[PDB]
């Protein structure tokens, strides 16, 4: 059925784990931005790589030219048709980013990547979530393994939509699970 | 947006669309790439469900009894054969999920 | 004789050493931007903290409001009079940054800090160098993870007791950046 | 009243933006024109440090590392006992000051 894509030969930065923050729970319809900062380097391209939690196989990339920042291929246009992106030259490095509105279908693992035609060096990962399923004192970011939210005072507790609850922020397999489980909720 | 259609990359002079090489590389979207993206080569522990074309990547699946890890390095992992005592099994072994084990404590 | 400032109660992020890149050799006159990215947090303020390699004590801070990014105090004004800065709200976090032309007097250790009136959490350090000295030409590259001094334009490395710098497109005053430089290496 | 929305060094601004309130001498300070709700806390010299100059409402305390120690600029920015002299075979090229450790170079 659906055509898929990926990076043929993936590599990870040494500090990938220590620079990638714990997953973040965001309200549906909030505008967020994936920010990517990279020190001047020698790859021809850069990308923002997306693996959505739902109904998604492979990975989709927005590939930009690493020198000038122009779009080379927007592999994200079908799942994120309104997304915008930016690129800044800081001489010592570059900031590139992807802006979109969060929803259930846009929840996913979002990576910053140095790219060539066969290889990608994955520098950093952001996990954006809208729902947490359980069978807690949610805070704003504070270093570690702890799931968080930019607006934790709006955290809610539903039942469906065992011994089970549904956590979200607010006003089918989940491919993010093997990453999500590596982090924890706050005890208190 | 993009000069060249799927299965193509742009020529050096920016004038032409040149086809990807079948079984070597591909491109899924309209694009301004100077080259196509290399096809994924399935690994040991993986079954090729579908070959690379110039317009879609190879589909590699984790062998039966193993599942796809999405954390680094995104390889196939052997499924657990079951849960320890005092735990109930919830999930079951698919190519995209290990079995889940929940405690009662 | 000169007024100094500092963070009274310093603190360092857990991943401070892994996120802070090796120092960078840059040509004088080049405009650079110190980029700072923070996840939405609960401090009232953020800052860009500078400690210059030459003729400087304590630290100078551009203090911004953490929510809206308004300048609260520009402690950098004397030393970087023509500097500009930026703040972007990403909801999941904020990016704030500082742009200036590199010179001998602006070489320094630059840091992204979460701030209150008494405490600062130093998140990340950038070290901007204009000159490197040695005793007795290394294959200077662009950035790669590690402890390796590097440059954005290494093809312009020149060699003036040796002296290394990046040519455009000596001294004896103490170098306050030495204790940090020495923890890294040339190629 | 603020100058251009700003309160002068030695002051911070009030919540409503009307008043400039003086910092408390010995406790806090501001070096520049500012819109701060509070003045910045003065550094207290840790042991290992000598107070060369006190905090005033307008400048921070000046703390200097004790003789025989030097200021480390890497985390955690504390004073460190200068290391012993250079080994036989190696030449001393840095001398222990409040801002430098001793530096040694080999003949290799
Ligand atoms: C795409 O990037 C990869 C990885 O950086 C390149 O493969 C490396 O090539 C270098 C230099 O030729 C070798 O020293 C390494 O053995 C390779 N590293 C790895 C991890 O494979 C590849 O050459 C690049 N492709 C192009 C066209 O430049
Ligand atoms: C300024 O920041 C510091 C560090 O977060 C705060 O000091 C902490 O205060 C909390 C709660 O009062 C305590 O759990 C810790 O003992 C303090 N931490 C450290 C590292 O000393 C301080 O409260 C903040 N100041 C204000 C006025 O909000
Ligand atoms: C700084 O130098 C840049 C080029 O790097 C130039 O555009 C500009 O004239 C200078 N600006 C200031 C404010 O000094
Ligand atoms: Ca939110
Ligand atoms: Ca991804
Ligand atoms: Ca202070
Ligand atoms: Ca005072
Ligand atoms: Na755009």
């Amino acid at each position: 059925p659906f055509a898929t894509a990926d990076i043929a030969e993936k590599m990870w930065a040494e500090n990938y784990e220590t620079t990638s923050p714990a997953p973040v729970l965001v309200a549906e319809g909030e505008q967020v931005t994936i920010p990517c900062t990279v020190m001047t380097h020698s790859w021809p391209m850069v990308s923002i790589r997306a693996r959505f939690c739902r109904s998604h196989d492979g990975s989709d990339e927005l590939i930009l030219d690493a020198v000038k920042g122009h779009r080379l291929m927007n592999g994200l246009q079908y799942r994120l048709p309104y997304a915008t992106w930016n690129f800044s030259q800081l001489h010592l490095g570059q900031i590139f980013s992807l802006t979109f509105n969060v929803s259930t279908d846009t929840a996913g693992m979002y990576e910053c990547v140095l790219r060539n035609y066969s290889h990608g060096l994955i520098m950093q990962r952001f996990v954006i979530l809208t729902q947490l399923e359980t069978l807690p004192a949610l805070g704003r970011y504070s270093l570690g393994d702890q799931i968080w939210s930019p607006t934790p005072w709006r955290l809610r507790n539903h039942d469906c939509g065992f011994q089970r609850n549904y956590f979200y922020i607010g006003r089918e397999p989940d491919r993010c699970w093997t990453v999500i489980q590596r982090y924890r909720l706050p005890g208190d | 947006e993009g000069l060249c259609p799927p299965g193509h990359h742009i020529s050096e002079d920016g004038r032409d669309c040149i086809s990807c090489k079948y079984g070597q590389d591909y491109s899924t979207h309209w694009n301004d790439l100077l080259f196509c993206l290399r096809c994924t080569r399935c690994d040991s522990g993986e079954v090729e469900l579908s070959p690379c074309t110039t317009t879609r990547n190879t589909v590699c699946q984790c062998e039966e009894g193993t599942f796809r890890e999405e954390d680094s390095p995104e390889m196939c992992r052997k499924c657990r054969t079951g849960c320890p005592r005092g735990m109930v099994k919830v999930g079951d072994c698919t190519p995209w999920s290990d079995i889940e084990c929940v405690h009662k404590e």
